[PDB]
RNA sequence: GAUUAACCCAAGUCAAUAGAAGCCGGCGUAAAGAGUGUUUUAGAUCACCCCCUCCCCAAUAAAGCUAAAACUCACCUGAGUUGUAAAAAACUCCAGUUGACACAAAAUAGACUACGAAAGUGGCUUUAACAUAUCUGAACACACAAUAGCUAAGACCCAAACUGGGAUUAGAUACCCCACUAUGCUUAGCCCUAAACCUCAACAGUUAAAUCAACAAAACUGCUCGCCAGAACACUACGAGCCACAGCUUAAAACUCAAAGGACCUGGCGGUGCUUCAUAUCCCUCUAGAGGAGCCUGUUCUGUAAUCGAUAAACCCCGAUCAACCUCACCACCUCUUGCUCAGCCUAUAUACCGCCAUCUUCAGCAAACCCUGAUGAAGGCUACAAAGUAAGCGCAAGUACCCACGUAAAGACGUUAGGUCAAGGUGUAGCCCAUGAGGUGGCAAGAAAUGGGCUACAUUUUCUACCCCAGAAAACUACGAUAGCCCUUAUGAAACUUAAGGGUCGAAGGUGGAUUUAGCAGUAAACUGAGAGUAGAGUGCUUAGUUGAACAGGGCCCUGAAGCGCGUACACACCGCCCGUCACCCUCCUCAAGAGGAGACAAGUCGUAACAUGGUAAGUGUACUGGAAAGUGCACUUGGACGAACC
């Protein structure tokens, strides 16, 4: 770990005026900016952001208190208030940060083609222990075909018909493109949903950027996180406890 | 202010006392709390308006479908009256300051009863 | 509250190694394994031998080696090839250390009736991790 | 929840999403703006963008569900309303030319209306207050107004007076009766005004 | 707060140190601790404001008493003088007296010590 | 106690008793300023020069008067009025308006602080009037002295002991409601007591310091008077005095104890205040259950010759992921003695322990080393526009496992419950050694009864069949409902009326379950299916994987808790605390017409819960009445209670 040098010399003196204070770095640092603020006041966003105590205790070889903190930054931010200069600008960005703003557009499959030469996007999903590997291809009739059966066959329960339906009716493209789907493990429902986010998921690539856009805020492109929980010791359930005798 | 001297029974003060503090007449850094105010049954006259016409109509809501509206509108804006009441007690407006202020401003100018 | 190997907390004066100093959770997190044998593997037999050769293989050194182990011991097996490797500490004669390391090795082979190597590694004293 | 707080409800809506930009006030695009960097849940099995999905009808399925056999559910809300729409169906033809344009003949409208009948307005409350309990005439929200609409149409139609009875015969009768203003829920809602206002001269012990 | 940022940079022209902030308990009486068993106590210290922020005498001015530090120290009229070495009895308030003091105190500390570093030229000379 | 040793003194030692050694100290709370004022004899120097609030506001006595509100009466209206947490009882010659209307009591002023010696005195007017040109001074007198109370004659609106009724309660001789009396008022005498306390004496003076145990209302000096000298006995007995006769004043002693006491610190606790919350959660809420039935299984009780342990949360399909023989430690009988063991014991002690854990914990604190404050006490140590804290380390957190950063696991310190285990194993101490050890054979492990947890159901969202979701039949005494009962076969085993599986036969209780109660915030609850551990076989049990898959999630501080700031505290193994009084025996002492009473100790059992927290009706003083008992109520007084301390 970065240690702090020796802060005094032989004599005993030390190196720093604000050695006394003990916690001279940070100490010097206010100082510093007070008097940038002096200076500016005798004169007259998105990509970044302020580093948390951990780095700027890092920066300081020196314990800091949450409160401390707050002060700095706040007379970090009056400081970016003001009509600040160059060399004013470049002592913040010594402190500001860069943060990865990853966009949450989701990505679009390429589009490949078959030996007939037709148009298709090949995409995958999960749900619970299910997992669905579906082909949509650019022109179609809508049929479907779950592993070599027709949806309607494969699925007798008009709900999971629904979640089938969900993705192209959300985008007004009932009847327009083929389907062949293979999905395995799991029930009936999460067969279903998994076939449906892989459908959507390949249905993005033969759909606009507004439009995916959309099914993403639709929560069609979603991966659902929800799956069984553990059984725990000691109790009925993943969260059922045993009946409990006073 | 009311006066303080000859009330308190002390050495050199020949009347009886005036007052009996339980407590020292010192002032404390600190104010009381921000007090709820105890709530109140509200929307009581349009619930009555509802359920005289409900006598008079035998219980007949399309009879009374206007006091019932009226009796449903009150019933929202009081609830909707004590969120913004709270919202209100958060703000601090309707006082001259919020306590936690008036603390702080006590905590930076505190009593001295004592020499130092 | 639990007590499984763990070393409780005091005035901060007991010194505790790294094998010491970690509770049981930590095995395969912070801490390896004493023993390595493929018993305990999936479609494995014979793990119930295996572990009595090593409970009695740590009993035997403990007491062959009288205060001179600084830590628990590491066994290997590979093959039928057995290793011992152990710490100890920087006070008997070297010509003890031999001597017990001859003795074990060749008892150790005719009791198990397997190759066994016994691997010393001294240090001056105890190694500390951290003060509980 | 395995959602990170985060995560936002996804809105399922397409005029929502085919609307006109100009159309868009400041505050909707910059509403929309915003959640293209938020993070959605998935879309839940039970609600899609069908044309033909009712919030209503779906919560009364499930409601009705028992043990998670919401296959179940659906076939005896579905063979309700067909029931409703059969009953309609021979209601109409049955009735003069006159009677003809009063009879209403959708199952939705029906079962919307039946439970807007059923809602009651005024609740009431167990309070403790010298020792004693009293049932305080309340509000009730909305929210909680439909839930006590349908959960007594349900238990109405559980109850073990009617025997034999498929449970999608006796629900369209329930439907039926109620959105005629008439039938046991119906006396219910009433019987809870009833006792309301009786303990009027409690509401006052109300805090809230 | 008025004339931290002027003493502390005061205190960097003249070299010596300063103190203006918080001041921790113990900076004085424990600071073996704090900083280490070598650390080197100030030998005098000048209170600009004997009173702290609170209108209660500085606790440093106790510490310093505590430590046998002399201490130098500008006292008002609501100041408490007893355990201050060399009390001056002047206004620690309105910024030209502060300054005033400030001025006084840089120029005979750096007075002094070019009057040491020429007293000892003239003495390795002679 | 014996023994060994040691220590002191020593021809002595020391058990008992007696003596020696005690007033310059205090009086707000430890005992103590006597309820108040005034003398002589006296004492003091604060007397003289020499003096700054003289006078007025609610002193006192007498006489007179009355504004508001009552009562009563009268007219006119209504059938109700009163009563409170809720009622009942009571009154309806009642209630509402208006008018007439007092020997009662004196809003606002009063946020004033005055008068008087104190007690006391706050409506208005008038009369008389508020001692002392030094101070202290009477318990040996004189004169006053709240409220209560007595005596005698009057007034009587209202209030109100007692009493009666209603209610509440296990009881309610109280709290709550109603009615009424003594009484509160007037006059004339008595009584002479108060937490009569501002528990702080009068006079004169100081703020200098050496200020100062604590709290309280800062520390003192000079002078004088009164009082005090461990607690309890004891505001008692006797004596004496009194208009008092169950009284008041003065006021002991014997028996007993090593304390009593005052003020604090910390913690706990409060039917404790304010504020904010609880997120399966405290309440209303949402869902599924338990408590009702049969069965499985555990426990208590009974029973037997026949284990043991857990046994409130934190026991009860628990040690057992498992008892037909074995397991086994139990019982009966028989057998062996250096014994499988350089023996052995499942013998006692979990209140000696290690080892592994429960619990708060669905917490976040514990703590080394320093430093500072408290006058250097137990103790305490924070304010960010910062005011004495710094803190290594443990824990939380972070990281890690599973599918993420979420969730669930895991983790979760110091300590609490002498919590569980001596029967996992080891082990201290004690105990048996021809037996409390070892082996063999056989056998109990049942149900009068009660109960916990599950399984199956009580059916129509169901039952059977095919299918694994587009069907056909059944649907009340041949319906649903046994995994139960009886018989047979199979599996395992040496051994099966006994364990398991299957088949046959039968078709029972039961018809959605009282008080009460459990769990769940999402792939969760609910329902369904599969696998593993262990067994030769064996669970409706445990562990685990998956499938379908919800509702409420909004209000509240009323209930129960938590946190922050306080308040109180007679508790401190800490409210499951402490503690009071009556009704038996024994012991000591005292007063006694030897019967008895009292006090203390002994300490039981009984009836309540009076006090300590707002102790659940604040406590207490005086006094009167009443009650099984602490005690209750009236009247006045005290804070040795509080009222949360800007406005809201
Ligand atoms: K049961
Ligand atoms: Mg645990
Ligand atoms: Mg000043
Ligand atoms: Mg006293
Ligand atoms: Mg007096
Ligand atoms: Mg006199
Ligand atoms: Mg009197
Ligand atoms: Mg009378
Ligand atoms: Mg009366
Ligand atoms: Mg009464
Ligand atoms: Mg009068
Ligand atoms: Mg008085
Ligand atoms: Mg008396
Ligand atoms: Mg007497
Ligand atoms: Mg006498
Ligand atoms: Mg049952
Ligand atoms: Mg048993
Ligand atoms: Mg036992
Ligand atoms: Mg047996
Ligand atoms: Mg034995
Ligand atoms: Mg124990
Ligand atoms: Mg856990
Ligand atoms: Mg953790
Ligand atoms: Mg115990
Ligand atoms: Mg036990
Ligand atoms: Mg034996
Ligand atoms: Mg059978
Ligand atoms: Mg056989
Ligand atoms: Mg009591
Ligand atoms: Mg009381
Ligand atoms: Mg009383
Ligand atoms: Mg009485």
């Amino acid at each position: 770990p970065r240690q702090r040098a020796i802060q005094w010399g032989e004599d005993g003196r030390p190196f720093h005026y604000l050695f006394y204070t003990g916690k001279q770095s940070y100490y010097s640092l206010m100082h510093d900016v007070y008097g940038m603020l002096l200076n500016l006041e005798k004169h007259q966003v998105i990509g970044s952001r302020w580093l948390i105590k951990e780095e700027l205790e890092e920066m300081l070889v020196e314990k800091l208190s949450d409160l401390d903190y707050m002060q700095f930054i706040r007379l970090l931010e009056k400081l970016l208030t003001s009509q600040c200069g160059a060399a004013e600008e470049e002592f913040v960005q010594r402190f500001r940060r860069s943060v990865t703003l990853e966009s949450k557009k989701q990505l679009i499959e390429p589009v490949q083609y078959d030996e007939q030469g037709m148009a298709f996007s090949k995409s995958e999903g999960k749900r619970k222990t299910a997992k669905a590997e579906a082909i949509v291809y650019k022109h179609g009739s809508g049929r479907i075909k779950v592993n070599g059966i027709d949806y309607q066959l494969y699925f007798p329960i008009t709900q999971d018909r629904e979640q089938l339906m969900f993705p192209f009716h959300f985008v007004d493209r009932l009847g327009k493109h083929d389907v062949t789907c293979t999905v395995s493990g799991g029930g009936r429902s999460a067969q279903a949903g998994a076939i449906r986010l892989a459908m959507a998921k390949a249905l993005c690539s033969f759909v606009t950027e507004d439009e995916v856009e959309w099914m993403r805020q639709a929560g069609l492109l979603t991966t659902d996180p929800r799956v069984r929980e553990r059984k725990k010791p000691g109790q009925e359930g993943a969260r059922r406890k045993f009946t409990w005798k006073k | 202010t009311p006066s303080l001297r000859g009330r308190l029974a002390r050495f050199g003060n020949p009347r009886k006392p005036v007052l009996k503090p339980n407590k020292p007449l010192i002032l404390a850094n600190r104010v009381g709390e921000r007090r709820r105010e105890k709530g109140e049954a509200t929307c009581i006259t349009e619930m009555s308006v509802m359920m005289a016409c409900w006598k008079q109509n035998e219980f007949r809501d399309d009879a009374c479908r206007k006091e019932i509206q009226g009796f449903l509108d009150c019933a929202a804006r009081a609830q909707e009256a004590r969120k913004m009441r709270s919202i209100q007690e958060t703000l601090g407006e309707s006082g001259s300051l919020l306590p936690n202020k008036l603390n702080k401003l006590l905590q930076r100018f505190p009593n001295k009863p004592y020499l130092s | 509250k639990n007590r499984a190997a763990r070393v409780r907390v005091s005035k901060g004066d007991k010194p505790v190694t790294y094998e010491e100093a970690h509770a049981p959770h930590y095995i395969a997190h912070r801490k390896g394994w004493l023993s390595l044998h493929t018993g305990n593997l999936d479609g494995e037999d014979h793990a119930a031998e295996r572990t009595v050769e090593d409970v009695f293989l740590r009993k035997f050194m403990w007491g062959t080696f009288p205060g001179c182990l600084a830590d628990q011991l590491v066994l290997k097996r590979r093959g039928n090839q057995l290793e011992i490797c152990a710490v100890v500490l920087r006070q008997l004669s070297p010509h003890k250390y031999y001597f017990l390391v001859g003795y074990s090795e060749t008892l150790l082979s005719y009791f198990y009736k397997c190759p066994v190597r016994l691997h010393l590694q001294t240090v001056p004293s105890k190694v500390v991790y951290k003060y509980l | 929840s395995r959602y990170s707080p985060e995560f936002k409800d996804p809105l399922i809506d397409k005029e929502y999403y085919r609307k006109p930009v100009e159309e868009l006030t400041e505050e909707e695009k910059y509403v929309r703006e915003l959640k293209k960097t938020q993070l959605i849940k998935a879309a839940p099995a039970g609600k899609t963008s069908s044309v033909f999905e009712d919030p209503v009808i779906s919560k009364f399925t499930n409601m009705m569900m028992i043990g998670g056999n919401k296959v179940l559910a659906r076939s005896l809300m579905i063979q309700t309303l067909e029931a409703v729409k059969r009953k309609q169906f021979e209601k109409y033809h049955a009735a003069s030319a006159e009677e003809q344009a009063t009879i209403e003949r959708n199952p939705y409208t029906i079962f919307h209306q039946a439970l807007k009948n059923c809602e009651p307005m005024i609740g009431l409350v167990p309070i403790l207050k010298g020792g004693r309990f009293y049932q305080v005439p309340v509000p009730l929200p909305d929210r909680r107004r439909r839930f006590l609409a349908m959960k007594w149409m349900i238990t109405e139609c559980r109850d073990k007076k009617h025997q034999r009875t498929l449970m999608p015969e006796k629900l369209s009768h329930k439907l039926l009766e109620a959105f005629h203003n008439q039938g046991p829920v119906i006396k219910r809602k009433h019987d809870l005004h009833k006792m309301a206002e009786a303990n009027r001269a409690l509401a006052h012990y109300r805090w809230w | 707060r008025q004339f931290s940022y002027l003493i502390e940079n005061m205190a960097r022209d003249c070299g010596e140190y300063a103190h203006t902030r918080y001041f921790r308990g113990g900076m004085l009486t424990n600071a073996r601790l704090l900083f280490g068993p070598t650390v080197r106590l100030p030998d005098l210290i000048i209170f600009l404001h004997t009173l702290n922020n609170i209108f209660e005498p500085h606790v440093a001015v106790r510490d310093a008493a505590k430590m046998n530090i002399p201490t130098v120290g500008i006292v008002d009229t609501n100041c408490n003088p007893c355990l201050i070495t060399y009390p001056v009895p002047g206004n620690d308030d309105s910024p030209l007296a502060v300054h005033l003091y400030c001025r006084l105190f840089q120029t005979a500390i750096t007075r002094a010590k070019e009057k040491r570093q020429q007293v000892e030229a003239l003495y390795r000379l002679q």
